[PDB]
């Protein structure tokens, strides 16, 4: 880690001095909370069948699409104050922060 | 095995179930894919679980430049000392740039249009080719980079392509800086979280923490609640564009070929300004063109974009509602009562609780989406705490943030500050009447428009050796 | 690792008869930082990865 | 974890029900700050020579205790209002909380 | 490359090199062994080097009862119904129980005294044996446990094995958390930053982590400052006892023989009780007993603990004493006149710059001890807060703190506040005077000594079940 | 892994002929959790791991 430069590093190594990996890329996401797993360090919720969460069943994420999500099209609200650009910008500004990697088929 | 030809749960796949009464899928035994996240430590029994990111953190253009030292020497071009970055060599658009083509193994872009043998492109980030809308933003910024080393090249003579590259490379960073904060932040925040997640910027702090937290990575899928059923094309008169003006999205993703054969990235730089997102309502949360046939052009299914965010929160071991409430301050309802009140919505919050049970197992997503949406934000409390937060230790702890003292003169912040996104469109391509005010305000033509002249350039007379 | 194809303008510049010289070596020198030391093996990268450079052999 | 219990396990498991692993043993601590490491990840300051920390030598563990933390030993003040039992249950207290393991010769 | 024998520096082994002029170890090219603490993630280069903990973080008694599954079943006596702890089988201390024996591939206690055969014990934790006056503190609790058992028995002749070493352990642990939090915490931090740290228990919060942070392993090492040269015996008379009362700490690690064979744990309790602490000053940090002759009897050289401490804080990737006075909220002295004022001390403060250059890297042992007492407290601000901050998540994120509601009855509660650990002194020993006031302050016989019957048993008439 | 010294003492109570039956399953049952499913395996293991043995002949 040099003691002065220029521009920033590719990796984004080096950004902190002191702790060099700081928002550099190919390193684990920080916790702002303890993770909550169904065996307490690996399988998601909805792993096991019967297996509940504190007290009550996991929902079907499809379910919860279908019953929470799911409109109809004809119905959509445009909104009289934001542009579709402002839809776009956000996906382009999640590409530049984070991406989760992985297994390939 | 197969994620993606088979239903059994083995890793690394974690397939959706089919409940039965699907609108879509009346198999039960069959499945949506999934594959699980990469974790940090393969393997372990000690360790918690967690996930990967492979990008840089920093707001600083990562998804144009790469985040990997040998990516980023293939996105430039290295036959001359001009500090550009490669343009595609095969195809234009009406004279101006494209990105080069990337070269996949399973290429997906290749199955959309299978005649046009249009491949995915190559850009500092893989998603690129995703929705053309997208493509088009790259496409500008590679563009911008190569308008600014050439001016860079003609204001120093002097200068070798490292250089060029790299004080380009930093002025786009700090557009993106600028717009992102400056214009995007407070129409999704409104002004009050704007204040208390954003104050004024005081100066770099080497104790805060910039990583992303994991939480973000879902929490900033509120994005999927603003996505239209259709890709717009206007003409050079914002009208639609013929033949194809409206394009439903599940005929536009991987859809490389569109950009490049049905009239580059005018049209749709137009449309995305002349149209308005869609709002996201508690009873028209996302639309069936991501939530039925979400990438169904180019695999086996149609896939459910906001019940993968739910299965990835679970994948990533992330904590409920409540817990999420709890770290942002605010209060946690208990009963379907208080989901109520907390929600100004007891339908809602009745078929919150047939699924969950509980408030407190409502995955973060679909918890921070049903909120309703802060005064002149275009997300509610839950969100804007997580959002404001993740955004704040971005600004505060990057070291090349664009106004840290030492990084760019008092004359350069000045030249930079008249930077705008309508303006690089002015600058990079063909068309010369766009948004006013804030463009993600704007979105009306023609009361909500302006001809480019109207708009100062960016000078770059402080960048002179 | 797979070759690109605006990496097949980088061929050109090293075929081209009166083209600088401090170029047609960074060009060189770039190839040779991903395993391919020859042109020989710059054209046989690119046929294994999709392409065709016999566009070039007789 | 079962949903009634009436007694703490052995291994500390199942305390937090929603982060069963919290408090538990042979796992990994929490983090209060992020780690200081001279490579950044895993190699700690002192290792190489030559390399600084935040601008300056590695003092040597050895030499710090023998300029700052020696003393003449029968000068040893006594502590009027502690008994040589507060040292004691210290250790004792620690030896409840925290073991941190070396691999074994 | 073993880590014990060898100076070379190959992974896992990190040796403090020997400075220039050193006053003990002449021998520059010797080092003081060092094994770096085991990786959560070996060998991997995504995650941040952690370290583990092997032990559960609450006050649960587990340096008692253990903390893995088929340790806890070995320390319990399975030959009946009685739910006890397994005591020794050979040695007795006056008709009283010792610890069983521990059967270690390299036990460091038979290189103490070799012509005694006396090994290392066995207890919950792998440390007990480490000096004697912590083994009789691991021997008082097994007894105590042993007792109630014993007591629980016979209030309910029903109960079986399970029932009675459950109940036990439930009191045991009860007992070390009211002892820590009302008698000893206190004194740690002082007054004000106990109320700021440790305010009045409300109930627990399953949102509280109570995992144990890295910095605490390293900080909590502050103790070291407390230790005398010596190991103090007395008779039951408080008289310095037979021909060795005062034996040199570098002749008492792992001599589990002394507790055997040299008249049990009673005279070594007496010990405790009646001498000083030693207090930390900043001019008298560490004495040389750790500092110089550190296990001297048992390995190939003598360990310096301090240093160890610092070289160890360096191993876990620890942020130095800025970052932590940051953390808590804490001014940052930048200059040597700034961590002058800090310390008040600015001849400390030139010797801390003249070693580290600058206060960012002052290690956070080394900066933790260095400042000034709390009224009433035996660490400084820095340390308060780690440490508080601690205990808090400790108490306020575990859901057996013997004051949440369900965890032990009303009438338990009320019973449980009588207890004191010179009632438990008395109550498994043969020492009939003990401690008054708060153990931990009182130090000086006969001012500040009591007969045990003017203390009240715990009285366990609300344990009775039908 | 290692026998420990007061282990031996529940050979004695498995080898006396007169001690509660419940007791001395309960031991078996300890001695078959760490892989031990015979006396003549309790004792061997005692050998094994240092200590005499010699009184159960
Ligand atoms: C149960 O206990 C939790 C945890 O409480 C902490 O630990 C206990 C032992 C005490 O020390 C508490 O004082 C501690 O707070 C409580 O939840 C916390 O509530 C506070 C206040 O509402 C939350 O703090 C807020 O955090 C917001 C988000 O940013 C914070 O997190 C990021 C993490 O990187 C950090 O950068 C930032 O500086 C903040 O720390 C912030 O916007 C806001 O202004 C405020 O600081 C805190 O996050 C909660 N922690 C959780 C959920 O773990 C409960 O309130 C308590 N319940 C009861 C009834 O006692
Ligand atoms: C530089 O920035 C750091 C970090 O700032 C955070 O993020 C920025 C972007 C803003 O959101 C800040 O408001 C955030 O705090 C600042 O350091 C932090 O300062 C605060 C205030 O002094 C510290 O908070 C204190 O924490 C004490 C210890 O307990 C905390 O940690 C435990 C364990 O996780 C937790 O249980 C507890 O709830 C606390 O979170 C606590 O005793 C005290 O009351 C107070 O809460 C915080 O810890 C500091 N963080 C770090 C990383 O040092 C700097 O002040 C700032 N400097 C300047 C000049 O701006
Ligand atoms: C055309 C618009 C958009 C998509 C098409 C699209 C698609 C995805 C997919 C498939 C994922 C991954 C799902 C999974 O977990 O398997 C995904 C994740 C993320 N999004 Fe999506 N998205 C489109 C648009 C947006 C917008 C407008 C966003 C925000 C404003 C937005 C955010 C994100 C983020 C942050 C992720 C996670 C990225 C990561 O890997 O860390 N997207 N999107
Ligand atoms: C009564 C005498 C004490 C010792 C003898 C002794 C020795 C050690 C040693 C050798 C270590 C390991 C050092 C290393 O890093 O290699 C050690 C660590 C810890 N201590 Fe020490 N200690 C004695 C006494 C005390 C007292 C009074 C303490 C507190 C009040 C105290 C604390 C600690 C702690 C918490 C550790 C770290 C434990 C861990 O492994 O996480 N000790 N001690
Ligand atoms: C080592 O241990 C032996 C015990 O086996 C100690 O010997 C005893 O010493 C006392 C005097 O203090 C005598 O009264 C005993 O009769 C001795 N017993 C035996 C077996 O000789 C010996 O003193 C110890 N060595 C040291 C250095 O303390
Ligand atoms: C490199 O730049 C030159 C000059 O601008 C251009 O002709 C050539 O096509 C570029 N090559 C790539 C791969 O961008
Ligand atoms: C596929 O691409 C070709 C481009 O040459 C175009 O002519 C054709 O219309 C496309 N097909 C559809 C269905 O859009
Ligand atoms: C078990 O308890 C009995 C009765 O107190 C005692 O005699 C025996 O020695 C104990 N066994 C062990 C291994 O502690
Ligand atoms: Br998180
Ligand atoms: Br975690
Ligand atoms: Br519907
Ligand atoms: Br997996
Ligand atoms: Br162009
Ligand atoms: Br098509
Ligand atoms: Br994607
Ligand atoms: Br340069
Ligand atoms: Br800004
Ligand atoms: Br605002
Ligand atoms: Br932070
Ligand atoms: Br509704
Ligand atoms: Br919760
Ligand atoms: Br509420
Ligand atoms: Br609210
Ligand atoms: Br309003
Ligand atoms: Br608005
Ligand atoms: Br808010
Ligand atoms: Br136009
Ligand atoms: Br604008
Ligand atoms: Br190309
Ligand atoms: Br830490
Ligand atoms: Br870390
Ligand atoms: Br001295
Ligand atoms: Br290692
Ligand atoms: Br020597
Ligand atoms: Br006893
Ligand atoms: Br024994
Ligand atoms: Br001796
Ligand atoms: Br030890
Ligand atoms: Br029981
Ligand atoms: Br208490
Ligand atoms: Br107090
Ligand atoms: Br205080
Ligand atoms: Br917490
Ligand atoms: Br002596
Ligand atoms: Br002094
Ligand atoms: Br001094
Ligand atoms: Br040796
Ligand atoms: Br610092
Ligand atoms: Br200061
Ligand atoms: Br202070
Ligand atoms: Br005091
Ligand atoms: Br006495
Ligand atoms: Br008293
Ligand atoms: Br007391
Ligand atoms: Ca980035
Ligand atoms: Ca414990």
């Amino acid at each position: 880690c040099p003691e002065q430069d220029k521009y920033r590093t590719i990796t984004g190594m080096c950004n902190n001095r002191r702790s060099p990996t700081l928002g550099a890329s190919n390193r684990a996401f920080v916790r702002w909370l303890p993770a909550e797993y169904e065996d307490g360090f690996s399988l998601p919720y909805g792993w096991t069948p019967g297996v509940k969460r504190n007290g009550f069943p996991v929902a079907l994420a499809r379910a919860v699409s279908n019953e929470i999500v799911r409109f109809p099209t004809d119905q959509l609200t445009p909104d009289q104050e934001r542009s579709l650009m402002f839809m776009q910008w956000g996906q382009l500004l999640d590409h530049d922060l984070d991406f989760t990697p992985e297994p390939a088929a | 095995v197969n994620c993606e030809t088979s239903c059994v749960q083995q890793p690394p796949c974690f397939p959706l179930k089919i409940p039965p009464n699907d609108p879509r899928i009346k198999n039960q035994a069959d499945c949506i894919p999934f594959f699980r996240s990469c974790p940090a430590c393969p393997g372990s029994n000690i360790t918690i679980r967690n996930q990967i990111n492979a990008l840089t953190s920093f707001v600083d253009a990562s998804m144009v430049y790469g985040s990997e030292e040998p990516l980023a020497r293939n996105l430039r071009n290295m036959s001359n000392q001009l500090g550009l970055l490669a343009v595609n060599q095969r195809f234009q658009d009406n004279g101006r740039a494209l990105l080069p083509f990337d070269n996949l193994h399973d290429d997906p872009c290749l199955l959309t249009n299978r005649s046009a043998r249009i491949p995915c492109f190559l850009a500092g980030d893989t998603r690129s080719s995703e929705m053309p809308e997208l493509t088009s933003m790259h496409t500008l910024l590679l563009r911008e980079h190569n308008r600014l080393a050439t001016e860079l090249k003609s204001l120093n003579p002097r200068w070798d392509g490292e250089r060029l590259y790299q004080e380009a490379r930093k002025i786009v960073g700090a557009m993106v800086q600028i717009i992102t904060y400056r214009d995007y932040l407070p129409l999704v925040l409104g002004p009050t979280a704007m204040r208390k997640y954003l104050p004024t910027y005081r100066s770099y702090n080497d104790s805060v923490d910039p990583r992303i937290a994991n939480v973000f990575t879902n929490a900033f899928r509120y994005g999927h609640t603003l996505i239209q059923p259709f890709m717009f094309r206007l003409d050079n008169r914002y009208q639609p564009m013929e033949p194809n003006p409206r394009v439903p999205l599940s005929r536009v993703f991987f859809a490389s070929w569109r950009v490049v054969l049905e009239g580059g990235i005018d049209p749709i730089l137009r449309g995305l300004m002349a149209t308005p997102a869609k709002l996201n309502r508690q009873n028209q949360i996302a639309v069936d063109e991501i939530r039925e046939r979400l990438f169904e052009q180019v695999m086996r299914i149609g896939l459910d974009l906001p019940a993968l965010n739910m299965q990835r929160s679970r994948d990533h071991g992330l904590p409920g509602y409540n817990a999420w409430r709890r770290f942002c301050g605010l209060p946690q309802p208990e009963t379907v009562g208080q989901l109520g009140t907390v929600l100004r919505n007891l339908k809602l919050a009745r078929k919150l609780m047939e699924q969950y049970g509980t408030p407190n197992n409502i995955d973060i997503w679909m918890g921070g989406v049903s909120e309703p949406l802060k005064r002149k934000g275009r997300v509610g409390p839950l969100l804007a705490c997580i959002i404001g937060t993740q955004f704040r230790k971005l600004r505060d702890g990057d070291r090349f943030w664009w106004e840290n003292e030492g990084v760019f003169s008092m004359q350069q912040r000045q030249a930079l500050a008249q930077i705008s996104l309508p303006r690089i469109i002015c600058d990079n391509t063909g068309i010369t009447t766009v948004s006013k005010n804030n463009i993600f305000m704007s979105n009306s033509y023609p009361r909500d428009f302006v001809n480019c002249s109207t708009l100062p350039a960016l000078n770059l007379a402080s960048w002179r050796e | 690792a797979n070759f690109l194809e605006h990496e097949l303008s980088y061929i050109d510049v090293l075929l081209d008869k009166n083209a600088d010289q401090a170029t047609k070596d960074n060009l060189r020198s770039y190839f040779a930082d991903k395993g391919l030391h020859s042109i020989k093996d710059i054209i046989n990268k690119a046929k294994q990865d999709g392409f065709d450079v016999s566009k070039y052999e007789h």
